[PDB]
């Protein structure tokens, strides 16, 4: 759970010392971040369902073979589409959780830490999720510094994928 | 049973048993062999009846096993299957006795008060006996399934 | 930096000399001295990962530490220290467990022996908070026991876990000591409702043994040995 | 940590005498069928990743509460650890049917993992059902003869199902 | 090991949905008062050695049995360990009011130190009274104004006294 | 390099003892294996080029999208086909090397140890290689115990892939 | 308990992998060994009592002082002869156990691991047991490869003694 | 108990409780805390007491587990350990009550007639309680072992 | 880990006062007889291998079930471990009578080895009888005069038999 206040406490604890001005600098910086990041997370919460459906449709558009071939890993049947838009919503929910938490900790603990072996065991290409995250980071519709750090979290998920 | 009911019904009326009641007792006495066969059918396969009926019940009514329901957890689900075992045992008693006075006189009088004091939805218990009836009448021949489904029918009717 | 309060060492399998020749149940030893291949270095690295934190995911692995290890700049005890001060080991083990529980777990893994008593873990637990986890790991690696049994380039392992000509040795520290304690389990709310078992766990109430029945003591009657 | 042969040796040493003749005929028949034991073991081993993926595939279709948020195998890290736990159990089953003794399976998993799953909050029921389904699929994969000379595997289906049921009951 | 934000994130993930709006307004007010919270923290942190020395000063004036020979804090080494135990408790209080959650204070001290003081023969009552007096002096040092702009210090007196009472009750 | 004689020497060295009858049992077993395995490796060497082309054509048949979409990971252009039949021949050559060596060591050191991160970085699906290895293990045309252990090595590569 | 199947499982477990063709090579080799070794162990079981008495008489012949001097370590009295032919039969029984088990494991766990300190504490010369094992390996009367590996186990006991 | 015995002994004599009996009841009332501590010591470790005492008994008296004895077989050995569990439970009752009237008034009156009707050697049962006493007084402090060994002593004395 | 002198020092520190005079006269007599304590300790130490071999020699003559196959000390490795356990017990007895305190013997053996022998399946009775016979032979070897100036060793036979009985009772 790599969030700034948690890791500041971990630094001060591993050093064995009290808190210094460094952690207070970390804190006024974190409050500066959260002062826009919480409203941006609320805006993503508002636009979430349409973003999930648009990402799923873009993923079906770029990879049309997954809709066609019979296979339980592919979303040819309906249960594949339910499970697969479910993990689209999982990715978007982890993006909002990292927007609230202020660090890549929630996605690192809920998504990243086992995603490679899961995609290895289940024959899931990570490029599908890369395409979906690219569609989300194109279509989230935020502006300014909140948009840049949202794109930062999504690009972090992309780099963790491939 | 049938003999108890006929004796009591002639007993309040201050008369002996009428001959129609006597051939009723005679026909029940002759059909006791088929009643005992249905009872052995219900007794010998109680494990599969309780298991499959609990499976179909929790498939049908998943909220009582979800957190928040009554039968949530290991021991609560075990007590739920135990209550279903109790009702299948009373079904066997009512099959042998030829009447529902064992079932009613043991486990159906204050069933609403008891399951209201426990916090239990009684409709889900009716669904449990419905799935028990489905598995049990899926296990027998036609007239045997009808004769057992009469008592299963009485239990689900006495629930609601 | 006051000295530790002195503690009793309890009796253990490691405390005796022990007279064992090379058996199977003696654990496999991995030194950098007898391995030079790219292959043999990969096998040694996976063995050290297995001993320090039961399974190592691909994100869990440290490219820096293994990369330094294949040259020879880094000794295997420094690789053990790099695994110990690693952030994923701290996150999985130090954050979730209690302090005394963490000292217990890490003493088990690094020294290869169980702690002698609770008083020893209490004695060692003060170094962690007074000086940091780094100074505690530094104080734990340079003791007499680690330097005598493994040294600079031997991967640590459970010492005399299994006895000679025994069927069952002892529980491996990996399966025996989990990653987190019961407190963190209570934080997760982890006892999950399983209705799909209670269909198959259900036995008829006549078959269930009661307080007068001897079926409760039957497991003891079959577990006890009776001489001919 | 025992073989079949070391098991007979330890029993004969506890008796204190030499090995009797009937045990030697039993071990001769074991040496005749030990390769037979092995053929199932190799065709069991080659399909192991398919076995654990199909087992988790049926298990998480069967109990969607584990995949549901707040479930025990919900988190990606925890789900990878779950597949790791299953693959470990299958590997020690293959080891025990290699050596022909359940003592390796006991030694390596059984005595600790029940307490581990209690302490972790892991539901023992789901992993018990998963080991049962994995064992059913393993015997189903072993028994079919595809490009193999016809032979009798009857005893060894007995032994493999014994090992899988021992694992599933020690898990609980 | 949890923040305020990670606490809301873990609760929203256990719910399985997104964060509701009222929790976001609560977190916005938390982000507005988080600096509030921690100026308070900084004036608590700067006087820490004076706090622990005055706390031990009043405690050993209050219970002279600990200073008396045979007492638990009598020996010079043990007395230094006693001041170390008190300073550690104050430091983890400052950490918990930094992160705004009591889970760090729980994680780092509470579950083990009660059993530690039982096993050591340490009287839990004296250290409980010492943590209570240290907390009273800490709020008394935090609440006074000396060249600082007026602020809503009071809720945070609520939270700091909560953390100190949690520490004193977990010690017992 | 997990080959039987090498690992027997490693066992005897880590135990600190001389060689016993156990390693000689390992040896008469290894010679029994090699007595057919060397001729089977020669037969695979003979049929190698047609097996490589057949595996590449089966891979293009089952996954027709890779021939169509523009992308440097896909074999749409000609250089993709050269590189991709090159790694088909790589897989077949590692199979023959493990047939000669008598263990999974050569494929474990030359293929398996980094294949997951390579397929992660390069957007290569491992299912392509699984299909190719399945075609090879169907079409190698050996018989008997050599065929069974050849299928063992190929199935080991499949399980290491996914 | 260094037996080939046990140590193969230990190799595969310490490596963390499944079984490969290496362990199956170990297995067909072990079955090849046992196919004569079990009958040779039965033949040694048949000739055991006369071999024990002949070894004891050869030991009394080469070292005649042990029959003469008073001492509880020496077999001058009758209880020394009972205990000492008992440990002759112990050595022969461990030889048969290693013949059945297929490795030096049973003698290594039942005899070798403490024999040096026992002979140190009890004033027993190991050369007595070396003479007895030499008489056994001369007079066991087997033939062929079973005889060679029986002599291998007895020579292993000799080298472990001195 | 002590209060029952004092009340009955004053009750036959047609008198009130004498002051010596009253300070007897008072001393028992004060020593009840140590009695409850001995009872928790005996209750919490009943598994190891029954297991180790059965092991030492069958080591000491192997003929009752040999074919021909009473406790031969799985269920017979389980019933033997159950009888030992019964006697340890009565030991705990007598420890709490401060007197042996629970032990005697429950499980010692017709013990000879019962174990003669079952075909059981009563000396081997006395050896079972002897091994239970050895394991139990090996588990406590000195005065606690003496106070528990008084009731164990009464049980072995009431056997023979 | 205590001496005689450190025992008096710890008791005087728990009292909190200086050492009283009668304890100093007792320690002066201890310093006069401490050499007396230990020349014998030296004659106990020099014959240690003979003591443990004669003790095991009488014990395995006395209980032939341990030498019998299936017995606890039957196997050569286990028999060497048995002689090692006995020699360790004798060595810590010699240490405790060197320092003049039983706390070293308690610290190094007693609290753990009873549970060790329970968990191992080691019969505590045989090793208790062996430690008793070893102690009887040790006092018998210590008490005889063969070229040593005569002295009254009555309290040191007392102390050595105390240490041996403490070891035998802690073993059980
Ligand atoms: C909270 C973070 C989180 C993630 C990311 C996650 C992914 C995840 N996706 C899974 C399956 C899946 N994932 C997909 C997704 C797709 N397949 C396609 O064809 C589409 C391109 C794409 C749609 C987005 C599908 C269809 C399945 C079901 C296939 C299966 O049986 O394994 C599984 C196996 C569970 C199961 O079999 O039902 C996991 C663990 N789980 C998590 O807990
Ligand atoms: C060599 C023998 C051996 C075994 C058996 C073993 C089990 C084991 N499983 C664990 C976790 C786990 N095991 C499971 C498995 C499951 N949970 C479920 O929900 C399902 C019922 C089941 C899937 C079949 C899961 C999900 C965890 C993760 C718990 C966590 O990380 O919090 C842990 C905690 C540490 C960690 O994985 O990284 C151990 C020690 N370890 C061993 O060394
Ligand atoms: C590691 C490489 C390797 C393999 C693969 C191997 C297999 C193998 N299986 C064999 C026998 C056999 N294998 C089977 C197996 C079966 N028959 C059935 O009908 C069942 C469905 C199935 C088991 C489920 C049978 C029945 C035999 C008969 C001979 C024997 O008992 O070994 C034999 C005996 C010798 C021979 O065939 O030349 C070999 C070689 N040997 C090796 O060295
Ligand atoms: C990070 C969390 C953490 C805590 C809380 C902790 C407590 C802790 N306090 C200890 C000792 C102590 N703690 C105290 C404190 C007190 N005793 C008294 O008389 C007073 C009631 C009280 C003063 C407030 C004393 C006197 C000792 C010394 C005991 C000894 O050395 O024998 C010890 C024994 C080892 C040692 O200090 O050097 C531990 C482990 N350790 C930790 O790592
Ligand atoms: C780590 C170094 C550091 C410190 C020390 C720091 C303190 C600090 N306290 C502030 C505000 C404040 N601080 C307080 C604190 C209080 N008012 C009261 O009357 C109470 C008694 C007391 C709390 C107990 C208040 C009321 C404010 C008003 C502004 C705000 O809400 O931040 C601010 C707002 C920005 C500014 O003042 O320029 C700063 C800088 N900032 C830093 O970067
Ligand atoms: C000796 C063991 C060994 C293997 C297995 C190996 C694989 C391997 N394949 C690669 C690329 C490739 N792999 C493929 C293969 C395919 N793509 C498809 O569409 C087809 C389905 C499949 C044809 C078999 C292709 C087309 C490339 C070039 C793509 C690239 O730029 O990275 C690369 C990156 C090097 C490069 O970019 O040229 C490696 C390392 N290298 C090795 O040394
Ligand atoms: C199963 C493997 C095994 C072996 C090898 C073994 C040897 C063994 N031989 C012993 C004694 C002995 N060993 C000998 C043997 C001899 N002395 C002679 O003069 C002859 C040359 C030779 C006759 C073979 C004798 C006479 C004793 C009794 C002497 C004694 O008190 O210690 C003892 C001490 C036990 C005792 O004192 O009775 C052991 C442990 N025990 C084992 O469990
Ligand atoms: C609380 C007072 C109390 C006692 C003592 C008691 C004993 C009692 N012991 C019984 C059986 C038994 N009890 C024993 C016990 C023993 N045989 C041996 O060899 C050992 C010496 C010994 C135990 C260590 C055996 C073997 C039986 C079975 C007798 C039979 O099956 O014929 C039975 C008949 C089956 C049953 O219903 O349990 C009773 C009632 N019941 C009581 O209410
Ligand atoms: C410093 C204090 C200390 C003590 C006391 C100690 C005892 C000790 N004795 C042991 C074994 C043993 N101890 C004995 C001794 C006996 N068993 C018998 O049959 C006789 C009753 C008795 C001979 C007097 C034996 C036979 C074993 C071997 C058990 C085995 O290897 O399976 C073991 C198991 C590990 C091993 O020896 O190699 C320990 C830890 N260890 C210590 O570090
Ligand atoms: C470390 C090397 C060393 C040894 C061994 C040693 C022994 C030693 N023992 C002595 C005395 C003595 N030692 C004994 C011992 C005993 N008498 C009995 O009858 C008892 C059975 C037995 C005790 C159990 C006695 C009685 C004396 C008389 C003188 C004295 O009190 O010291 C003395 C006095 C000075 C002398 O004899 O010249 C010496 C030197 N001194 C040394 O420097």
């Amino acid at each position: 759970m790599k969030t700034p206040l948690t890791e500041a406490v971990a630094l001060a604890d591993s050093q064995g010392r009290f808190l210094s001005n460094t952690e207070l600098q970390y804190l006024y910086g974190r409050l500066r971040q959260g002062a826009f990041a919480l409203e941006a997370a609320q805006t993503l919460t508002a636009k979430a369902d349409t973003l999930v459906n648009g990402a799923a449709q873009a993923v079906y558009s770029k990879f049309p073979y997954t809709t066609s071939t019979p296979g339980n890993n592919f979303a040819a049947d309906q249960r594949g589409k339910d499970k697969c838009a479910r993990d689209i919503g999982y990715y978007l929910r982890m993006v909002t959780y990292c927007l609230v938490a202020g660090g890549t900790g929630p996605m690192d603990e809920y998504l990243i830490a086992g995603v490679d072996e899961i995609n290895r065991t289940f024959d899931l290409s990570p490029s599908w999720y890369v395409e979906a995250l690219k569609h989300i980071k194109a279509n989230h519709g935020l502006t300014g510094d909140a948009a840049t750090e949202t794109n930062n979290y999504i690009d972090y998920a992309i780099n963790a994928l491939s | 049973s049938i003999v108890t009911k006929s004796i009591v019904n002639a007993d309040a009326e201050a008369r002996y048993l009428s001959p129609g009641e006597l051939d009723r007792i005679k026909a029940f006495v002759t059909s006791g062999e088929s009643r005992l066969r249905i009872a052995e059918t219900l007794t010998g396969s109680r494990e599969r009846i309780i298991k499959s009926a609990g499976d179909a019940l929790f498939q049908k009514r998943p909220d009582v096993v979800s957190p928040g329901g009554n039968a949530y957890g290991e021991e609560m689900t075990a007590t739920c299957l135990r209550d279903m075992d109790y009702y299948l045992r009373l079904i066997t008693y009512g099959v042998v006795a030829g009447d529902v006075t064992p079932i009613e006189e043991i486990g159906l009088v204050g069933v609403r008060e008891m399951y209201k004091s426990l916090g239990t939805p009684v409709d889900a218990v009716a669904q449990a006996v419905r799935e028990m009836k489905a598995v049990a009448t899926g296990m027998m021949s036609g007239d045997d399934a009808a004769e057992a489904g009469a008592y299963f029918d009485y239990v689900i009717g006495a629930m609601e | 930096t006051i000295p530790l309060l002195q503690y009793a060492p309890s009796s253990q399998n490691t405390r005796v000399a022990g007279y064992t020749v090379g058996g199977d149940e003696q654990p496999f030893v991995f030194t950098t001295d007898n391995v030079i291949s790219d292959s043999d270095f990969d096998v040694l690295i996976n063995a050290a990962y297995r001993q320090i934190f039961f399974h190592a995911f691909k994100c869990d692995r440290q490219q820096l530490l293994e990369s330094q290890l294949r040259n020879g700049q880094i000794t295997v005890r420094d690789f053990i220290r790099g695994l110990l001060l690693s952030e994923t080991f701290i996150d999985s083990f130090y954050n979730k467990n209690s302090n005394y529980r963490f000292v217990e777990q890490c003493i088990q893994r690094v020294l290869g022996r169980d702690p002698f008593s609770e008083q020893e873990k209490i004695a060692w637990s003060i170094v962690i908070c007074t000086k940091g986890l780094a100074a505690f790991v530094d104080q734990l690696l340079n003791t007499d026991e680690y330097m005598e049994n493994f040294g600079y380039d031997t991967v640590p392992y459970q010492r005399r876990r299994s006895l000679a000509s025994r069927e069952q040795g002892e529980i491996p520290f990996n399966i025996k000591s989990p990653r987190y304690d019961a407190y963190y389990r209570s934080q997760l709310g982890f006892p999950q409702v399983v209705w799909q078992n209670a269909v198959r766990r259900f036995r008829t109430p006549d078959r269930v043994p009661q307080a007068g029945d001897p079926a409760l003591f039957l497991n003891m009657a079959r577990s006890a040995q009776i001489p001919k | 940590m025992f073989d079949i042969f070391t098991r007979v040796v330890s029993q004969a040493d506890a008796r204190g005498e030499f090995i009797s003749s009937d045990k030697l005929e039993a071990l001769k028949k074991v040496v005749a069928e030990g390769t037979k034991r092995s053929d199932a073991v190799s065709r069991m081993t080659n399909n192991a990743s398919s076995i654990v993926t199909n087992a988790a595939r049926q298990l998480f279709a069967d109990q969607p509460q584990l995949i549901a948020p707040g479930g025990n195998a919900y988190t990606n890290r925890r789900m990878a650890a779950c597949l790791r736990d299953m693959e470990i159990i299958l590997r020690y089953v293959t080891y025990a049917t290699f050596t022909g003794d359940a003592s390796v399976l006991n030694d390596r998993c059984l005595n600790g993992l029940r307490e581990t799953y209690v302490a972790l909050g892991v539901p023992g029921a789901s992993v018990a059902a998963g080991v049962r389904a994995m064992g059913k699929a393993a015997v189903a994969i072993v028994m079919d003869p595809a490009g193999v000379t016809s032979g009798d595997c009857s005893s060894l289906q007995q032994e493999i199902e014994l090992y899988f049921e021992t694992a599933a009951k020690a898990v609980e």
